[PDB]
């Protein structure tokens, strides 16, 4: 019984500038964990569905970095103990979108980035050609 | 079945022809107006209520980061252009 | 006396309209804070100075409707002039959202529920708790304190007036999640499950009143242990 | 013979918590890592920074809330938020641990630049996987 | 409070090279071509020489940053192989395991 009665909207002002187009967004994510890209993955394609975004995923090959360290203090140097640190990826290439969808899409899913995984998003975006550049002066 | 608006007035002053037209944009800060401005900001003092909240007030105070996130957030060397 | 007093300030004011001042909201809210002593006295005065401003053109603030509400519910029958002060005021203020302008906009809603209790009116709690909830109006309720007080009346008004299947649904959002109660509604609680013949969640409301640091107070143990035997 | 964090068996008297319990061999196949971060990530930067942050965190907690800390430090880091969640006991009053928690959030949140929020589960005793 | 002197030193040396960074720069680029006079190269090479020792670069060591071991470290932890392990293996290093493969 105790809802609020009017809500307050966040002010959303459409400007008089044209939007930015991005004729594609690859957002690449990095983790040590296979099973949290999974759920990531889930998000944000849900995320993107729900805001008519097209949406493609796949999985780059993973990376194994490995490295040896003696395993005594002293001595016993053929005796060691090697670790690896697991690289796993997920990619959501998303395409023909605008820079304000792009804004709102990024926000979203960057806050919502868990604990250990990282983002790189390449932009791709879409311009014309500089004026000077139409015809020769020459 | 008479409304409190409808009645007597005081009649002592008179209907503001228009609210101040040019602000005094360069009025100075007296302690007198700068405690007032805290007095005003207590009244919708309350504590968070949610998670939401939390990250907006961090956002406001420049505490979080602003998404989506940008690298060079500010960083302008020193408004210096390409040529330079 | 009032009349010696109320002949100052209109004196005051008409030198202010000499110097070329145009007095703001607190000049006016000073007025209607300053004219609390005199009560009846002051009641039609204080009336003057809301419609002055109308006319003015300042908005009377949460501030300004504390002011009013507080001269306006002196001890007394309330019924006479207090019932057409709050429900013209409450008109005005449907639907409105409220931004901080005087330092005493934290205590309308603590104010205009306290009157509610007091006529008795379920309407009209309803309407101060509606104004609360328009958009960030709830950010005005005040300190912890003035949150309890506001709460305390709230829900005891809804136990008393309201019907048992809508109480218990205020019970559930208010209680912990809104305020913690009082002992003494716990017990305006039980009554109101003796009136509508609902005994069986006696034993709920002992299990929530021990949740809620009422497991030693001799009044409470005592209500619950009467009902039941 | 192994001797790098091994809970040695005795008597069979010597309550072991889960992790205490689980060799290094068992860490991402049992066990999970008490911090995560972008850090060690390949290509990601600052993994030097991100560590010395952690073992001092773990410091300052252990002796922060002595004798309090019923389990390891779990450390999150996301953004810029650094979050500390730690298991605690119930012997201490809740005035001390509110006291405690608004003290470390904000001495912590000035001496490494950043919003840090701590929180706290309480088990009423150490959680015992195993008697070794 | 540094670990031992040895790290003190270190990071003496650490700031006394960041300090001369800039000068040692300029005058090692008049250093480093065939375009100048000798005679003007002749006299940058006393200048470099006549700087303090400890702002040379080849004299910082990268030692364990908990313990100064000077070998046995991982640059990109800044820890000797047994701080490293000790953290490992504990599994407070995020994402670091045991490698079977
Ligand atoms: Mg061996
Ligand atoms: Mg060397």
């Amino acid at each position: 019984v105790d809802v609020p009665k009017d809500l307050t909207k966040p002010v959303v002002t459409i400007s008089d500038e044209p939007d930015i187009l991005y004729k594609r967004l690859s957002v690449l994510v990095k983790g040590h964990d296979k099973a949290v890209l999974d759920s990531y993955e889930y998000f944000a394609v849900l995320a993107a569905k729900e805001l008519g975004i097209s949406i493609k995923v796949h999985e780059p090959p993973r990376k194994i970095e490995r490295f040896t360290l003696l395993q005594s203090v002293h001595i016993y140097k053929k005796h060691r103990v090697q670790y690896e640190m697991r690289t796993l990826y997920r990619c959501l290439e998303l395409e023909h979108l605008t820079g304000s969808t792009a804004d709102v899409y990024l926000e979203y899913i960057q806050r919502n980035l868990p604990e250990g995984v990282a983002m790189e998003v390449t932009k791709t975006q879409l311009e014309q050609l500089p004026e000077h550049i139409k015809e020769p002066i020459w | 079945r008479k409304n409190i608006f409808t009645g007597k007035r005081l009649n002592i002053f008179d209907m503001m022809a228009v609210t101040k037209e040019a602000p005094e944009t360069d009025t100075s800060p007296s302690l007198w107006d700068v405690e007032f401005a805290k007095q005003l900001a207590t009244v919708n003092e309350q504590p968070l209520q949610n998670g939401f909240e939390e990250l907006i007030q961090w956002t406001k105070e420049g505490k979080l980061w602003e998404f989506p996130i940008n690298n060079e957030a500010g960083f302008d060397d020193d408004g210096s252009e390409f040529h330079e | 006396k009032f009349e010696e007093k109320w002949s100052k300030i209109l004196e005051l004011l008409r030198h202010m309209v000499a110097q070329k001042v145009k007095p703001n909201l607190q000049t006016f809210n000073t007025i209607l804070k300053c004219l609390r002593r005199f009560h009846v006295f002051a009641r039609s005065p204080a009336l003057q100075v809301l419609r002055e401003m109308k006319a003015i053109g300042i908005e009377p603030s949460l501030a300004t409707y504390h002011h009013i509400i507080r001269l306006f519910d002196q001890p007394g029958d309330p019924l006479k002039r207090s019932s057409f002060i709050i429900y013209d005021i409450m008109n005005e203020l449907m639907g409105k959202r409220f931004s901080p302008k005087d330092p005493d906009d934290d205590k309308f809603f603590q104010s205009a529920m306290s009157i509610c209790s007091s006529l008795r009116d379920l309407e009209l709690a309803y309407q101060v708790h509606g104004l609360l909830k328009t958009g960030d109006n709830w950010k005005f309720i005040g300190p912890d304190q003035h949150r309890n007080f506001y709460y305390s009346k709230f829900f005891d008004l809804i136990c008393l007036m309201e019907q048992i299947d809508v109480t218990l649904k205020w019970y559930e959002d208010l209680i912990p999640s809104a305020y913690f109660p009082h002992s003494q509604t716990m017990i305006h609680l039980l009554q109101a499950l003796d009136v509508a013949n609902r005994l069986e969640v006696i034993p709920k409301i002992w299990k929530d009143s021990k949740e809620y640091g009422h497991t030693f107070r001799s009044d409470l143990r005592e209500e619950i242990l009467m009902l039941m035997a | 013979k192994n001797r790098a964090a091994r809970v040695r068996v005795s008597k069979g008297d010597k309550p072991v918590t889960y992790e205490e319990a689980h060799a290094p061999h068992y860490i991402a196949h049992r066990k999970g890592w008490l911090s995560l971060h972008t850090g060690n990530l390949d290509g990601e930067d600052h993994a030097a920074e991100r560590t010395v942050e952690d073992v001092f965190l773990r410091k300052f907690m252990w002796g922060t809330f002595p004798g309090c800390l019923a389990d390891q430090l779990v450390l999150k880091r996301r953004g810029n938020q650094l979050e500390i969640c730690a298991v605690v006991l119930r012997q201490l009053s809740p005035h001390k641990y509110y006291f405690l928690v608004g003290y470390s959030e904000t001495l912590l949140s000035y001496f490494y630049k950043c919003p840090v929020r701590l929180h706290l589960q309480t088990v009423p005793s150490k959680v015992v996987y195993k008697y070794l | 409070h540094y670990v031992d002197w040895r790290m003190w030193r270190d990071v003496k040396r650490r700031k006394m090279a960041y300090e001369y960074a800039d000068e040692r720069l300029r005058i090692n680029s008049l250093r480093k071509n065939t375009i100048l006079p000798k005679i003007l190269q002749d006299v940058a090479d006393e200048e470099i020489a006549a700087l303090p020792r400890d702002s040379c670069p080849v004299r910082i060591r990268n030692r364990c940053v908990m313990t100064s071991r000077p070998r046995g470290v991982k640059r990109r932890w800044r820890l000797s192989r047994i701080v490293f392990r000790h953290l490992a293996d504990h599994g407070q290093l995020s994402g670091i395991q045991r490698a079977t493969w």
